[PDB]
């Protein structure tokens, strides 16, 4: 019971 | 419903706020922006009020309501201000002229009836006891959300318009309480600071413009009365380029574009503290005599050439919170406001800016 | 308590 | 109750 | 609680199994290490036990015990592999001679007292019916989750070791259940693999060094009896700088600048199967004359010198699953390679010591 949580963190840079 | 003559009176107010969000957008010393349009006409309408001459004529002239009479002017903007009240908004105006001066029974009567004007002494010979009270006035007005106006005031020797507010979108469907956690915004993509987000997933009018690189959304207030509205592009960058945009015109193409859709809302939840001083702005846009302290003619306010417009102080704590009404997907599209946007307050029947502002850097440590 | 949440924003692109 | 926050969202793109 | 002998052998086994992680890493053969100490230093007490002269003085001297008695080598060994039982762990060790050879009876009743070493007769000759034998034992021993130990066997001439292991560590907080999604693995910065990845936010021992661009996670086990230690640099990168870093001493460094936050761990979720034939390492170490066929001294094993090291097969199925018990966080995205270590909380004794390069999956 309860609704969905919230959006994960945002994701990691990208690489060079 | 406003009068046809208010109604004029705020889509010039809207015109003027977003010429002066625009101004002080170029300026790379400013961060945050918030504006309330009516506010920034009713400084000018005190002006018309307290003025002659040139001083008076310039104020109505940026006001585009040159062709009325004053009367009508000071009904219009009194009528505007008025129909702000629709808790969750709080506003003052005070203007502080030196011991010496003597505001005139009329200007005060008239200030008072029309822009709910409070009048002040102030002695800058006790500069600590001058900013004290200004701030302890703000701070008052706002119940402690706006603590502090300014650290210091530049021009001592003449008038000062102080205007503080307080306001706290009320949302049409309401954040859940625990809905609320620690993560970190953008400043930059080298700059991070610690905040506090709130979250939500609901039917919100929504568009994402892939050629221009922004997403768009447009959040109900309490009972769908007014809205707020939610520009970001979709990278980490500096808001110049989704300024240049920003027009009355690309507002109203993006919002026809809008439908409603599931979105993940995700905003930082505080309170945004801002403080302008729009003097050097207004004298950019027509208001050049009465901020000269050679030109200003501000003789119905005093009784004498012995003020000038030294200062108006807009100054606003915009609090974004999870409460709203009770009233209330399976995969959404995310608005995640982890770095600088724009937004705008709509009233929903007129189409009158309540709001226009960007938050760019909320408070925060750096990480 | 509810299911887990979506997943977050695709992360910043690299220098 | 509110249900947990989601996983992290993937890596950004290359520069 | 270890006797204070065992204990100086566990060092010197942790010690031993850096060596060992250093000399692998620097081979551009390798990919995957996955390495048990104790079940390491215990094959090299084998080749002490079985070994004379040179042959046996090498396998002493690699795992840094020749100031120690045999004695004290063989029964520390034992107490350390007996206190490794008590999360999911199985462990196999067998000897694989040719079926014409004969095991001496004080090494068989020796090897099986201390290393618990079960011994068998094979033809080697007969590959796929010998490698069948073996990859079935390796399958039961570890309840199928290590099906196969090698494709190959190369020498059918001499002497085989095969270790089969199976560790699944049980979190002392567990992953939901549904924190579980399809991601990238970056192999190299041209080479992606399709993963399932695993998701977790709590409060973690973690250190960021800023000056070194890395990071490292201690994730305890089941009732903190155990902890799990990640080692990661911030960005992706081949780890030969990392390993250059990695020491017993700038361990205990890294670990005493670790900290309680709050930290997003996200990892690979699957059985990394890996099996290393440590002859040729080992060989690099000092253990020279117990590989080589014409210098092997195996006659306390076979009771003559008709015998030598072929390979010593050290084969793990290590699971990463969700299963455990019921401010702002910094990401821990092990998207690209990682090294690793099993700690036991109590001793410190190092239980594994790996990295993880290319896990199971597809290029994308």
């Amino acid at each position: 019971p309860g609704p969905p949580g919230p959006p994960g963190p945002r994701g990691p840079p990208g690489p060079p | 419903m406003l009068s046809p003559k208010a109604a004029t009176l705020a889509e010039r107010s809207a015109g003027l706020a977003f010429s002066l969000y625009q101004a002080m957008a170029k300026d790379q010393a400013v961060e945050n922006i918030l504006l309330s349009p009516v506010v920034v006409a009713s400084s000018l309408g005190l002006v018309s009020l307290g003025g002659k001459a040139t001083t008076a004529s310039q104020a109505k002239a940026v006001l585009s309501a040159e062709q009325l009479r004053d009367e009508e002017v000071h009904a219009g903007l009194g009528e505007l201000l008025r129909s702000l009240s629709n808790v969750t908004w709080k506003l003052g105006s005070r203007l502080y002229g030196p011991s010496s001066v003597s505001f005139a029974e009329d200007f005060v009567r008239s200030s008072k009836q029309h822009y709910n004007c409070e009048h002040s002494k102030i002695n800058f010979r006790d500069k600590r006891s001058a900013l004290q009270s200004i701030n302890e006035w703000a701070a008052q007005t706002t119940d402690g959300k706006l603590p502090e106006v300014t650290k210091d005031v530049e021009r001592t020797d003449g008038a000062l318009l102080v205007n503080a507010m307080f306001f706290k979108p009320h949302w049409d469907e309401k954040f859940h309480h625990k809905m609320v956690d620690n993560r970190g915004f953008m400043v930059t993509r080298s700059y991070t600071v610690g905040v506090t987000m709130m979250h939500r997933t609901g039917l919100y009018n929504y568009y994402d413009d892939e050629k221009e690189k922004l997403q768009i959304v447009e959040m109900p207030l309490a009972h769908k009365l007014s809205s707020l509205i939610i520009l970001m592009p979709h990278h980490v960058e500096p808001l110049e380029r989704l300024e240049k945009l920003l027009t009355k015109e690309q507002l109203k193409i993006w919002m026809g574009k809008m439908q409603k859709k599931a979105v993940a809302i995700s905003l930082p939840k505080g309170v945004v503290e801002v403080t302008h001083d729009l003097q050097k702005h207004l004298a950019g846009l027509g208001l050049t005599e009465a901020i000269d302290k050679n030109k200003a003619d501000l003789s119905r306010m005093s009784g004498k050439k012995d003020l000038y417009l030294a200062s108006v102080f807009h100054a606003t704590a915009f609090e974004w919170d999870t409460e709203g009404n009770p009233f209330d997907l399976r995969s959404p599209k995310l608005f995640y406001a982890d770095h600088p946007f724009i937004f705008l307050v709509r009233d929903t029947q007129s189409g009158s800016l309540l709001f226009i502002g960007r938050l760019v850097r909320p408070k925060g440590d750096k990480m």
